[PDB]
């Protein structure tokens, strides 16, 4: 209250106010990198250069990537499935291990058809049945 | 291209450059903004008269934003279609005298070029896929590890040395604090454990050096004069090291010894990285006391009391324990100007700890050192 | 801050469920207020703490304005914060406004705070050839001083009114008026800004003198030089290699 | 410099192969420009650095003109260089022109550079 309490004969108050200049936390040595990553295929890449929010990679290159919608619909020679039409690789990059010749066969729908058989066909127990023993 | 068009359109008006407005006036200039440090160009720059502007512009930014722009140069620079065939050139010093590099020699004279740092050589960043070597990690049932690729001579993915260069500047910051720790073997650039390659054509797994090109000794030097950063490899060791870390700035020569030494330190990138870190101190920290009443004798206090903990003459054991101290000695003569009462004008000058760079040596059998054995009197 | 349930919920009643209550806004149109408030609300602060108006500029010294009413919203991402200030002035904006005679209320990006770097009046700054004249116009345009010089007028036409009939002289008025202001003039600098902003002025002259005709009338003429604030500076770094010739000189 | 593939290659496009592209010249007829340019382009230099125009004469002082567009060509030998300047003035040419009221743009043989020794007007010198 600004009105202020009436002063007694022995007014004790206890000062709790402290002045001083606030501190400043250190600056992380930032490193900017500039290169054609998306080739023109990302949320921040498809936008005009006047407004491209720079990333940070707080987490890692695995998640800062997935943050960008990096997909691609490029054609490729077909050697799987029936009917015409060249194989159309179409899936968005999540991690950096996506270019691994393995995560590809898991992503591309057509190739996965052959990998699906290798789970069932190759798992034929011609060792449990052949091993009859009376 | 989106930057080619940018600088080439705003070369004579950089302050309006879109990129410049996303590094200088955006994070470095603004209050609460966090400034950048050492940009990394993932591109490869040729001797073209277009890509020359690209550097002229990016350097125009770096120069002001105080952020050494590191990049790489294509094999098309030396006018050769295979970078490995650069070893055949005797001295690049005599090369640049060729009138094909006229445009380039002009750029090396610009002030902005003292922030560009171009690297030569490209490290192998992925080993091609073999079953016995670097097998694709298949799934828990889908047999895939038996899977080959198709390559032979030299065409299976590369990456510019500039990465490891910057990736050492980072290292030379978490460990030390400044950028002395990015040169030489014992000191900075060592780059341990690179992705080599091995292959069985007919012999018995003939290894393939991780680096694009196997620079010799005088190559390490004969490049430093051109204003390039060679990423030289140790044969077989599957490692590297940066001996030279020079900017594209011309080294000159001069008659007066002092002047000659000036140009030798300015061309040196590692210092302009450090001197830059002082700019990130001034335009960053002194902003706090922008309204406080201060004097010529007070600003010389705040600015000096800081840098004082980073200047020595004595040498500490080991390189790391000494690279804590980049500078040797510093002067800071600020002084008020007439007219503007609250304004000042500083002028610092730093002498960094000069690095080793080489030496000649003449051995000889004197037989005059100990005359007691060869003298007449006996 | 506009009304969301998860952000700034309306304090409902002890039974009437109301906290679940939204508002309707998006881009930039949900209540504003002029920076002038915090400006004055710092002059008040620069009076209860100190006593004069040096403490209204810069970060470390005056205008800091801690804890502002920011805003957050979940459109599709994850609560993308909204800076408390209307406009995110850059560095050269802080200055390029001070010359126009404006007071920019610049923000620290993300910090949810502000600060007044410039506190200039709308008075033209001029330039002039003579250095002194050029400096005059630089201090007069500065608002923070005219706030202080004004506080002397509130001393004269306020206190000396008491001795309006008392017998006094040219040498007596120069006493009363000086003996006061003397406690607010120094040259030495105190540690910290606050402990020094107690002293606004640097030095003062007070040459009063009686006029002919009117016997009981006088005519004063004071002149105050306030502690000139920091305002900026250029700096040229360079590798001299001439400072220590013992390492680069010929003689070795 | 005229256009050769091995020397001064035309900067082709990112797919349109063009760098393999020659021109047609031999003796002395492939674009020139008057020395007056470098002369004035030194007066400019002798103003940003200094402030007056003493710095436009001699080697050590003014006119040096570093790094000129020379030319090289492989007729039958091994890239026989071509001096950047039209004419290779000797020493007494530098002087015997200054008296006529001319400004010779003399070259240093091989160095691919120049310098203005004389900077005289066309005014008669008398005696």
């Amino acid at each position: 209250a600004k009105n202020k309490i009436p002063n007694s004969r022995l007014m004790i108050n206890y000062e709790t106010n402290v002045d001083g200049v606030l501190k400043k936390k250190e600056l992380p040595y930032r490193v900017l990198v500039v290169g054609d990553l998306s080739k023109g295929r990302s949320v921040d890449a498809k936008k005009e250069f006047a407004d491209r929010e720079v990333r940070r990679v707080n987490n890692g290159v695995d998640r800062v990537l997935e943050e960008m919608n990096i997909s691609f619909d490029f054609e490729a020679p077909n050697f799987v499935s029936k009917d015409p039409s060249n194989l159309k690789v179409n899936y968005r990059i999540e991690s950096v291990k996506d270019f691994r010749p393995d995560a590809v066969a898991k992503k591309v729908p057509e190739i996965r058809a052959l990998l699906e058989m290798k789970e069932i066909l190759a798992s034929f127990a011609k060792d449990i049945e052949n091993n009859r023993n009376l | 291209e989106e930057l080619q068009y940018d600088f080439e359109r705003n070369l004579y008006d950089i302050s309006s450059s879109d990129f410049f407005k996303k590094v200088y006036v955006s994070e470095f200039d603004q209050y609460g903004g966090e400034p950048y440090g050492a940009i990394l160009g993932l591109y490869n720059f040729e001797n073209t008269t277009n890509d020359i502007i690209w550097l002229t512009g990016m350097g125009m930014v770096a120069k002001n934003s105080h952020a050494p722009f590191i990049a790489s140069i294509d094999k098309s620079f030396f006018g050769v279609k295979d970078l490995s065939e650069i070893t055949h050139i005797k001295s690049f010093e005599a090369l640049l005298e060729h009138p094909r590099y006229k445009e380039w020699n002009d750029f090396r004279n610009l002030d902005v070029a003292a922030y560009i740092g171009l690297t030569v050589g490209d490290f192998m960043l992925r080993q091609p896929y073999n079953p016995e070597n670097n097998p694709v990690q298949y799934k828990l049932m889908e047999g895939f590890n038996e899977f080959v690729d198709y390559d032979k001579n030299e065409s299976y993915l590369w990456g510019p040395a500039s990465i490891h260069l910057v990736k050492n500047m980072m290292r030379s910051y978490d460990k030390t604090r400044w950028f002395q720790y990015i040169r030489g073997v014992e000191s900075g650039g060592y780059v341990k454990n690179l992705v080599a390659c091995v292959y069985d054509n007919k012999g018995i797994l003939e290894t393939k050096s991780p680096l694009n090109v196997l620079f010799a000794d005088y190559m390490e030097l004969s490049l430093a004069n051109i204003g390039l950063i060679p990423f030289v490899s140790e044969k077989g060791t599957s490692n590297a090291c940066f001996f030279s870390v020079n900017s594209a700035k011309k080294v000159e020569e001069f008659v007066d010894g002092f002047d000659s030494a000036n140009s030798r330190l300015i061309a040196n990138l590692s210092y302009t990285m450090c001197i830059s870190r002082i700019s990130h101190y001034i335009k960053c920290v002194i902003r706090d006391k922008i309204g406080s009443i201060v004097d010529v004798e007070s600003i010389q206090k705040i600015l000096s009391d800081w840098i004082s903990e980073f200047v020595t003459t004595v040498y500490q054991p080991t390189p790391l324990e000494m690279a804590r101290y980049p500078f040797r000695n510093v002067s800071i003569e600020v002084k008020t100007i007439p007219g503007k009462p609250g304004w000042y004008s500083c002028k610092i000058n730093v002498i960094p700890h000069i690095q080793f760079e080489g030496m000649n040596t003449t051995m000889t059998i004197d037989t005059r050192l100990e005359p007691e054995l060869f003298g007449t009197n006996n």
